[PDB]
RNA sequence: ACAUUUAACUAAAACCCCUACGCAUUUAUAUAGAGGAGACAAGUCGUAACAUGGUAAGUGUACUGGAAAGUGCACUUGGACGAACC
RNA sequence: CCCCACUAUGCUUAGCCCUAAACCUCAACAGUUAAAUCAACAAAACUGCUCGCCAGAACACUACGAGCCACAGCUUAAAACUCAAAG
RNA sequence: AUAGGUUUGGUCCUAGCCUUUCUAUUAGCUCUUAGUAAGAUUACACAUGCAAGCAUCCCCGUUCCAGUGAGUUCACCCUCUAAAUCACCACGAUCAAAAGGGACAAGCAUCAAGCACGCAGCAAUGCAGCUCAAAACGCUUAGCCUAGCCACACCCCCACGGGAAACAGCAGUGAUUAACCUUUAGCAAUAAACGAAAGUUUAACUAAGCUAUACUAACCCCAGGGUUGGUCAAUUUCGUGCCAGCCACCGCGGUCACACG
């Protein structure tokens, strides 16, 4: 089987659950927290289950983790403009963790929407070309269009060939 | 990712933009031309089949300065396209002349003035091309007043053109979306673009120069 | 930083790496002296 | 107005803080005496043998 | 405000502090090992231009770009040190602590 | 292996593939310089027909002459291909019949 | 190593250096000669191993011998000791 | 191989050498005995976590390179040809 | 992989090898037609012809297209800002160099240390640092991430200067390799260059020639190649007698061979 505990981590669909995705301002996120006592859990449980969720969907912020340096975990960000957003998680659970610094930093579901929709924009249905960017490669393609002498041969009459034979 | 140093590269790129400056030739060298065969001897190229004619008749326009007091300063001097295309009077009056003192007979060189197209004058005067050609005419200075003579025709030309039919349609239909109401007809205005000849005196300041190597 | 045996090939070639170093250092300051004379001399 | 929100969140989250931390101190003011009284007996004992 | 430099802000763990005005910072990301699909710590070097030398060996820092790269590797100066070594001050309390244990008890200023 | 220790060696690198007789080519052109016989090994008994030649890449290599009844000498020009003789051990290389001076088997 | 000139009633002219490479430095191919390894139907000498293999086998190390191998010292069981008393 | 004699050596002091079937051939730490216990044999079968190591046999405790108080040494350690097995 | 054959007297486990599938080159044998696609082994040497002109002279273009894969993290993103297009001073847009930052192949650690690889200061000058087992420094191999891109253009990385006299443009030839296309036509289409233009030029390109390398569709005539012990679809009778020969693996042939001819 896929080794360590809870392997379902290391899978792309996982990965891809994440619903944090932070506007351009986040630059660096510094994950503090305490690896033993009952009031850090969720904050283990937060490094332990969603740091891959969320660096998988903001990879160019910096996600840097400190163990043990302060009696209570705290997150703290820093913003392109300076600012620094410190959230405590001290007694929140893993998920409410998750949905706080969606709601505070965090692109709203509309925004989302926005940009997938300017990606449809790329690609032209009426563009011919490569199977890779178009539908089609070529107009032959296209039923009722004259089709591609490969597979039917042009006649005689439109083929180069004799054309310049009856010309001369 | 330290790219290695190519030094004869800038050494021969050095020497080559020199030897440009030094052994550059000169208008007598560049644009001769033999009357027999009709070839710079230069290159050793034929000009063009129409040239021929005006090359054998025509003079070049410091063929006729080198037989002035001060190379014609201040002097009106016409082209023969010129003449036989616009009614209108088209002129340079000479304001600079750098000659050319390598020629036997200082009939080649540059020239500044400033240029008076079918009778509309330039307000500064600026570099005069086609210097070399066989095409430039002198005005007698008692024919100068009559030769300049010039009256302004009126100016009237068309300011509005119609839209394409198919542009035409997609402005209307956007009015009407939009709500706007309105039966004007969209209409291009062309009075901004001002069409000049295409024989117009073009900038010589920024026209090339051919290259040294000789035939 | 590193826990890399230090044998006699390395130790005796280390030795001349800074002793070059510092030959070269001292060629570097004469052509210093040798060029500030010459453009003393101009004046 | 998200990080105003933050900080009032920081600043209910540190009176429950607080008030966590008092509770903890009277039991600690009370396992120590316990300690004390403990070790006080001990010395004690141990001080009588020695002597 | 535009820098050319690629890194605009990143927190990193000062490494060395040898060259004058300048603390060598190792700073780490965390980077998808795409087999595995588990992240891996990658770790980088940045000098940092430390005006006033104030940089301890293992403190954590913060470094702001600078506009242009003052020297042939320090693109970035010292913005502010995040964790003093051995004298942090818990962000959540403002008090000091040693490891997990307040020196001063959050309760001292009410 | 643990995850970490995976992650530290990376994907296995691949042992490099060992180029045979041929080096890599379907075929090579060889000159004759001596036929002899070879018996095989254990449990078979025969007297092969071989063949010493060199190669265009320069190298001399012992080639089987497959059929019944060559007329190969010295100084002649050969094609060989691939496939090893299993009698014969270390002969992977075969003369092909019908090629240059190697003809085909006469029949019966 | 190497120099600021001529000209200036429009303005231009002039501008051009020598030093390396050697049978040195690098990596291979070919070999007088000297040796290994593997393969290989039916050669010669002995019998070291597999049974307590006829001195149980083997490890490290040392010395010795045509050859397998022998012996010393320590170690291993991947040997056994016949499994109530006698 | 058996018998006898007698050396190096076994001992002490001071320096080396750095090997073993150095194997209880069963890694350190933490935990479990529930279920399909579980190829075979051996010393029942497993979980978490981490480091080390292994990818057909033979060549090969070898060659070369490098390091070492080692100089008939030790450590690291291949390739060509061969085989369809070895275990 | 839905797997299969093969270690042994036999069983189980482990393991390598090989079989079956799909493509590309070359060889043997064989081969009817049509359409289409594709097409030196070699950065070795090249006979001959052609491949860049245009145009009232100046300019512009010949820096493109086409070719090749020798070398090889110059290709991507960001920052900044030339040249270029938008007639023109603008304008900003578009496009895209140099410069700065970041990112980016494979194998070898028996390549383990590199040897100046750093920082500060206006400078003078001071400090002694900088990279590296999380792989520095090196050696070896290779064009790449293919609407295309990068690099090269006889060699000396470069090209002032040397060796020297150049098809890695098209057609073609010599040598070489297992590897083998015509010394056709036309600028009519599109593209490029030039002209204000009618137009001119182009071995780009277009239309043909050659070739079972491939796809597609035919054929009244006309079928060959391999295989036939097991894996694996399929052998009758003779000759041979561990000989001659055969085999991808296991194997066959010693006088009744479904394995050789
Ligand atoms: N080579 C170093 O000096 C070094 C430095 C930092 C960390 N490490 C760590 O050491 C481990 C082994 O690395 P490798 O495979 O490159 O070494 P390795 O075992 O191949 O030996 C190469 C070199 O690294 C040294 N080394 C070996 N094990 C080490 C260890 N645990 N710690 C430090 N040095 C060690 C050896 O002395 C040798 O000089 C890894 O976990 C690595 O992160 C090594
Ligand atoms: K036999
Ligand atoms: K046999
Ligand atoms: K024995
Ligand atoms: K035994
Ligand atoms: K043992
Ligand atoms: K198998
Ligand atoms: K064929
Ligand atoms: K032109
Ligand atoms: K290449
Ligand atoms: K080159
Ligand atoms: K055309
Ligand atoms: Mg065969
Ligand atoms: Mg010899
Ligand atoms: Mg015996
Ligand atoms: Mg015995
Ligand atoms: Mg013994
Ligand atoms: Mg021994
Ligand atoms: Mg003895
Ligand atoms: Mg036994
Ligand atoms: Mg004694
Ligand atoms: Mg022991
Ligand atoms: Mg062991
Ligand atoms: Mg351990
Ligand atoms: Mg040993
Ligand atoms: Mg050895
Ligand atoms: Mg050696
Ligand atoms: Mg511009
Ligand atoms: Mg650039
Ligand atoms: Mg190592
Ligand atoms: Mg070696
Ligand atoms: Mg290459
Ligand atoms: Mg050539
Ligand atoms: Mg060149
Ligand atoms: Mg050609
Ligand atoms: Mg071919
Ligand atoms: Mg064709
Ligand atoms: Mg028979
Ligand atoms: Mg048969």
């Amino acid at each position: 089987p896929m080794k360590g505990r809870f392997p379902i981590r290391r899978t792309l669909q996982y990965l891809s659950q994440g619903n944090v995705v932070f506007k351009d301002s986040v630059k660096v996120m510094t994950v503090n927290y305490n690896t033993h006592g009952e009031l850090g859990e969720g904050a283990r449980k937060f490094v332990f289950f969603n740091i891959p969720q969320i660096q998988y969907k903001n990879p160019w912020v910096q996600i840097m983790m400190f163990k043990n340096m302060t009696p209570s975990p705290f997150l703290r960000f820093y913003l392109d403009s300076g600012e620094q957003v410190l959230v405590d998680v001290e007694t929140k659970s893993n998920k409410e963790i998750m949905e706080h610094i969606r709601k505070i930093l965090g692109k709203n579901e509309e925004t989302l929407r926005e940009e997938e929709e300017e990606k449809k924009q790329l690609s032209h249905p009426a563009n011919f070309g490569p199977r890779k960017y178009c539908l089609r490669e070529c107009i032959c393609e296209v039923e009722g269009q004259v089709p591609c002498p490969s597979l039917v041969p042009l006649p005689k009459e439109m083929r180069g060939k004799y054309k310049a034979a009856l010309k001369a | 990712k330290k790219v290695r140093p190519r030094l004869i590269a800038e050494l021969a790129r050095r020497v080559r933009a020199l030897r440009e400056q030094l052994n550059r030739p000169r208008d007598s060298q560049l644009y001769a031309v033999d009357y027999e065969t009709l070839t710079r001897p230069f290159s050793g190229r034929r000009l063009p089949v129409r040239a021929w004619a005006d090359v054998r008749r025509e003079s070049r326009l410091l063929q006729l300065l080198g037989r002035l007091p001060l190379f014609g300063l201040g002097r009106l001097v016409t082209r023969k396209s010129w003449l036989w295309q616009h009614d209108e009077p088209c002129y340079w009056r000479l304001t600079r002349v750098r000659p050319d003192y390598t020629a036997q007979n200082l009939d080649h060189g540059k020239a500044w003035g400033i240029l008076t197209f079918k009778g509309k004058t330039e307000s500064e005067a600026r570099e005069i091309e086609h210097v070399m050609y066989h095409d430039w005419r002198l005005v007698p200075k008692h024919e100068e007043e009559a030769f300049t003579a010039f009256t302004p025709a009126p100016e009237d030309s068309l300011a509005s053109v119609p839209y394409p039919p198919l542009l035409r349609a997609m402005i209307i239909a956007e009015r009407q979306k939009n709500g706007d109401t309105s039966t004007e007809e969209p209409m291009l205005n062309v009075q901004r673009i001002r069409m000049e000849p295409w024989d117009y005196p073009a900038k010589q300041e920024d026209k090339g120069r051919a290259k040294g190597t000789p035939v | 930083l590193y826990y890399r045996r230090a044998h006699r090939r390395f130790v005796t070639k280390k030795a001349l790496c800074i002793r070059v170093f510092q030959e070269t250092q001292k060629l570097k300051k004469r052509r210093r002296a040798l060029k500030a004379a010459a453009a003393a001399q101009k004046q | 107005e998200l990080m105003a929100w933050n900080q009032a969140e920081n600043r209910r989250l540190h009176e429950l803080r607080i008030a966590r931390l008092r509770q903890e101190e009277r039991e600690q003011e009370q396992r120590q005496a316990l300690e004390q009284a403990r070790k006080a007996e001990e010395v004690q004992a141990w001080a009588q043998r020695k002597e | 405000v535009r820098s050319s430099v690629h890194a605009r802000w990143i927190v990193g763990k000062v490494i060395g502090t040898k060259m004058q005005k300048t603390a060598k910072v190792r700073v780490t990301r965390l980077v998808l090992d795409p087999y595995l699909l588990k992240y891996f710590n990658k770790r980088k070097t940045y000098f940092a231009h430390d005006a006033l030398q104030q940089c301890t060996v293992g403190d954590i820092v913060l470094l702001r770009a600078l506009p242009v790269p003052r020297a042939k590797h320090v693109k970035h100066e010292l913005a502010e040190i995040v964790f003093k070594v051995g004298k942090v001050i818990d962000p959540v309390t403002g008090k000091p602590c040693a490891g997990t244990t307040y020196l001063e008890s959050p309760l001292s200023s009410e | 292996a643990t995850l970490n220790q995976m992650h530290r060696l990376g994907p296995p690198k691949r042992p490099p593939r060992k180029l045979g007789p041929t080096e890599g080519r379907p075929q090579l052109k060889g000159v004759v310089l001596c036929t002899f016989t070879r018996k095989p090994k254990k449990p078979n008994s025969a007297n092969r027909k071989c063949c010493r030649v060199r190669l265009s890449t320069g190298r001399e290599a012992v080639c089987f002459i497959p059929g019944e009844g060559h007329t190969l000498q010295e100084h002649q020009i050969v094609l060989v291909e691939g496939g090893r003789t299993q009698d014969l051990p270390g002969v992977k290389l075969t003369v092909v019949r019908g090629k240059y001076d190697c003809g085909h088997v006469q029949k019966k």
